[PDB]
RNA sequence: AGAACUGGUACGGACAAGGGGAAUCUGACUGUCUAAUUAAAACAUAGCAUUGCGAUGGUCAGAAGUGAUGUUGACGCAAU
RNA sequence: UUCAAAUGAGAACUUUGAAGACUGAAGUGGGGAAAGGUUCCACGUCAACAGCAGUUGGACGUGGGUUAGUCGAUCCUAAGAGAUGGGGAAGCUCCGGGCCUGAUUUUAUGCAGGCCACCAUCGAAAGGGAAUCCGGUUAAGAUUCCGGAACCUGGUAUGGAUUCUUCACGGAACGUUGAAUGUGGAGACGUCGGCGCGAGCCCUGGGAGGAGUUAUCUUUUCUUCUUAACAGCUUAUCACCCCGGAAUUGGUUUAUCCGGAGAUGGGUCUUAUGGCUGGAAGAGGCCAGCACCUUUGCUGGCUCCGGUGCGCUUGUGACGGCCCGUGAAAAUCCACAGGAAGGAAUAGUUUUAUGCCAGGUCGUACUGAUAACCGCAGCAGGUCUCCAAGGUGAACAGCCUCUAGUUGAUAGAAUAAUGUAGAUAAGGGAAGUCGGCAAAAUAGAUCCGUAACUUCGGGAUAAGGAUUGGC
RNA sequence: AUGGUGAACUAUGCCUGAAUAGGGUGAAGCCAGAGGAAACUCUGGUGGAGGCUCGUAGCGGUUCUGACGUGCAAAUCGAUC
């Protein structure tokens, strides 16, 4: 089941889930980040 | 009633085939599982199946034994009433 | 991680890659005897190191 | 002067449930994984077991527990007194 | 000859076997520390769990009596109308009351009991799976014997000092309709001890059964076979008699 | 922005261009969904202005 | 949803997007198959039966252990 | 691809620009798991390689690069590899006391006493789990280093407290010592449908900031308008509330329902967030004209204003419906108790707080694929994840746009039959072929309509017909 | 014939994880009105059931008996399903 790590909805760079919030490059709280849905 | 004619119950999962006897039996066990029975101890009619063989109340939360398809049986009524008649007479 | 991380394998693999390189002039210079073609060489796409 | 935080909550699970804060150590106690802070209730007789919580959430219930151990005592002064008559009478009537 | 046949197969290997840690467990009854004139052994049941090792419920019962070996606790098997609130007694001088426990010796003849012991402590080997039940016609003050009545019909000769527990076992009239999948037959065939689906003899070819070969599908040969023979000659029907389907009776009884 | 300006504004909802069904576009699942929640929320206003009754607002209700 | 005036050969305008009806045979159905010439009517199927089996069960693995049966059970398990 | 141009001894394929397409759940984006095993980065060679040149490259050669208390391994336990009596088998092989202390003494020496059940390790780099982000920098690393800021884990220091015959508060719920001893939650766990919280998104306008652009015009229309964990404030949802208080055919949902084992009112409570605020944060780096060889440096945008479309998408939190089928388990955080014993200007805890040392393990490059994986190959093959929120469509399709990515290892000139993909064909309409095979054909959706038969569920989108724009 | 050695392929199993765009259809049984002494009924409705249908990710492999057949490939490719 859950926790990976989320990855960016924008720049698509894998940030934490315990970190609320985005970035590869000035996305800087653009919170686009989807928790990776936890395998396959 | 229903937009239906005589009485599936559960039939519109089978589709068309499987008979009237054999669906008769199915409905039959199942549909009265899911009819409103009264709790002993409160008195609602609250009771569901849980599972299989277990039964639950959804007001007093009590959980109780009985058939798997039908909360009780009449099998079940006569076991508890001929160990009564016997309990009764050796108490006297 | 990764990869492949296991600390003793990691060395083996590495280790193996030095092992293979070329020669020194040298060898060839003060020499035995010997076109030598090292041999032991690992290759790109083509062999495999070794299962 | 402040706001905080203990748990009741909820009814899956076992009956619940009240309980009361100790305080709050680090962070109220106050559903998630790991329990941090902390429950009581305050002690002898609504009897609480309890939950805590930081974690989400499950006591036994605070008015039944009192009933059922003072209508157990209840159940018990009454079958102990009708024990104690019944030893009376038996006792006391032929020879 | 062969290839190994179905039977044979059986044998042992791990597609033959139960997934036995998905069971909950054994639920045979405890072992008296003495007396039980009422409540020390007191149960209250708390929950009703099913059993996927014999698709019928299980009774969550605590038991709290002491000591220092104590013994207390768990599952013991549910009756028909047992329930959360209700009270458990296991031992000899229970209240004769349906869902407690005591030797066939201390039950009053005709009442159904379940779960009954072959041997004294062996925990409770008879009438066992859901809605069957043995009936104690006979006792009397007998010290040497108690005749009981399987969910068979035969009786069975067994020691007063067997426990049993009053009722009948729940979940009752679970063979009465019929499984009409695959899908819902397949799921119930993951708990137990079962490969299946299972495929026909006769569909076979006769390397893998006595039953196979021949471009129609028949049997070859009879069916009605010699108690002698070995495992992957014995299979149809074994040692049979008689076959078809439409007299006989009788209880035999030696 | 121009196609939605011009969907203020009827259009582009014609016959021939409506596609998804009759049904994807409002199955009256989604209809019912808002409507459902429409009239419980009047009926709660009816009754704190005070209009009809209570007995009445069953009757109402349950229609 | 409804109306208007009017154009185009055409208003699903492009691409995408079911051709329909009847007779018969088989197999109730969904499912399963020859990895690499057979996807079928074959197999499975759930329904219906006989037979063995009272427990250290019979039945199957196995020298013994011990396993498998079952921590279950004649409303169940096995074999067909 | 073409066309200038860069360079070179040499240029169709190296590179620069322009102009043009194509890729779109990825016939060519982003980031990884396995595997590879240095392919990475730099430079310099071109014998050999790349099915062709080749200045090029992933050839070759020569150096260099991967920095972890806070990512992950380590730890745990799972399906069982199974150490492990005893017993077969010569044998290989194969099944089935340990823990806690008290005299001394604060160094731990040392004499002496007391408890208890079913026992090891390993097993998932994707189960579960203690803690970290912001941007800055490198030729090549980066949530590791650094600048700022924070936090944890393990095993102690101490003023400031408090609280001191082991606590006030609030009718209540609740709120802000400590051995012998039992018992437990969290972790913790199915599938269907499923409302609500809310965020980021899509989007629009009023609007701040900076782009594109007129044979001819009106506005157009555009990039945008950034901010962390997490200090501490919150109007605090649902659910419980057998709270008090009230005393009923009324209350109430999407639906089921709930109640007089007291419904609604209505004084409270608990209590969520990747949540709203508030502060972190006058923390911090880029475009625009301007200066400068560069280093540097400048203000403003970063202290915008409100909302829609249920887009139920994820994180969370109701529930109803559900199975002859019942949805793992542990380490660890913490708690209820149930109490010997110890509370005098002495002495005793529980901490905020800030210190106080440490953190000692191994991995981190890169590819992750029509060129680094597997398949003898730079193989049209195979092989797992996330990104389901890019814009118009949502009936599939196609085209896009500031993500971003590319132009496959052959070209040139022409264009015959033959052939391989492919379209359209007079008028006729299965005559062709085993066979209407193919292909055409029908097509969305609304309205109206709908036969035999039938287990009344279906047959059924039967059939048949009509309608549809641009506005 | 004897001794080992392969479940990275594949068969089936178990444990542990995840995936299934969108739509149509239309079971439980429940609300309104109206029939009804009741049992029940009709008609509107609502809610959604299914080894459910049309179809996406994914999985499968019918057909051209097409291409290929010293292949791209020791069973590949399209279009169809």
């Amino acid at each position: 089941y859950n926790c990976d790590k989320s990855v960016c909805r924008k720049c698509y760079a894998r940030l934490p889930p315990r970190a609320t919030n985005c970035r590869k490059r000035k996305c800087g709280h653009t919170n686009q980040l989807r928790p990776k849905k936890k395998l396959k | 009633m229903a937009k239906r004619t005589k009485k599936v119950g559960i039939t519109g999962k089978y589709g068309v085939r499987y008979g009237s006897s054999l669906r008769r039996q199915v409905k039959k066990l199942e549909i009265q599982q899911h009819a409103r029975y009264d709790c002993s101890f409160c008195g609602k009619k609250t009771v569901k199946r849980g599972a299989a063989g277990i039964w639950t109340c959804s007001c007093c939360k009590k959980t109780v034994a009985g058939g798997a398809y039908t909360v009780s049986t009449a099998a079940a009524a006569t076991v508890r009433s001929t160990i009564r008649r016997l309990r009764e007479m050796v108490e006297a | 991680m990764a990869a492949q991380k296991s600390f003793r394998i990691k060395q083996k693999m590495a280790k193996a890659k030095k092992q293979n390189r070329p020669l020194p002039q040298w060898i060839r210079l003060r020499t035995n005897n010997t076109i030598r073609y090292n041999a032991k060489r690992r290759n790109w796409r083509r062999t495999k190191m070794n299962i | 002067l402040k706001a905080g935080k203990v748990a009741v909550v909820v009814r899956g699970r076992y009956a619940g449930k009240k309980v009361v804060i100790v305080k709050p150590h680090d962070e109220g106690s106050k559903s998630h994984p790991f329990g941090h802070a902390l429950v009581a209730g305050i002690e002898r007789y609504p009897l609480k077991v309890t939950k805590k919580h930081g974690a989400k959430k499950v006591a036994k219930r605070t008015k039944i527990k009192p009933f059922i151990k003072v209508v157990n005592y209840n159940h018990l002064l009454p079958t102990r007194y009708t024990l104690d008559v019944e030893a009376f009478k038996s006792v006391v009537s032929t020879e | 000859m062969g290839r190994v046949i179905r039977n044979q197969r059986k044998g042992a290997g791990s597609i033959f076997t139960s997934h036995t840690r998905l069971r909950q467990g054994a639920a045979k009854l405890r072992t008296l520390d003495y007396a039980e004139r009422h409540g020390y052994i007191r149960g209250i049941v708390k929950q009703i769990v099913h059993d996927s090792g014999r698709g019928a419920p299980l009774a969550k019962v605590v038991f709290r009596d002491p000591y220092k070996y104590r013994l207390r606790e768990e599952i013991f098997i549910a009756n028909e109308g047992v329930h959360t609130g209700q009270f458990i007694y296991a031992g000899k001088k229970a209240s004769l009351n349906v869902g407690n426990v005591l030797p066939l010796g201390s039950v009053p003849e005709g009442t159904i009991v379940s779960n009954v012991e072959e041997k004294p402590g062996d925990r409770g080997a008879l009438a066992r799976a859901s809605g069957n039940y043995v009936i104690i016609i006979g006792h009397n003050p007998d010290e040497n014997k108690t005749r009981v009545r399987l969910p068979s019909g035969a009786k069975k000769v067994i020691s007063s000092d067997a426990r049993g527990v009053i009722g009948v076992i729940a979940g009752g009239g679970r063979v009465d309709k019929p499984l009409l999948k695959a899908g819902r037959a397949f799921h119930k065939y993951r708990l137990k001890r079962n490969s299946w689906p299972k495929t026909r003899g006769v569909a076979m070819n006769p390397v893998d059964h006595p039953h196979g070969g021949g471009n129609h599908q028949h049997i070859g040969k009879a069916s009605t076979i010699s108690r002698g023979a070995v495992s992957g000659q014995k299979a149809g029907l074994i040692a049979a008699r008689r076959t078809g389907l439409l007299r006989g009776s009788q209880k035999t009884q030696d | 922005r121009a196609h939605a300006q011009s969907k203020r504004e009827g259009r582009h909802s014609g016959y021939g261009k409506r596609k998804g069904t009759r049904e994807a576009r409002l199955p009256s699942q989604v209809v019912w969904i808002r409507r459902l929640r429409v009239l419980r929320r009047l009926l709660a206003k009816y009754r704190d202005a005070g209009k009809i009754d209570k007995h009445l607002y069953h009757v109402l209700y349950k229609e």
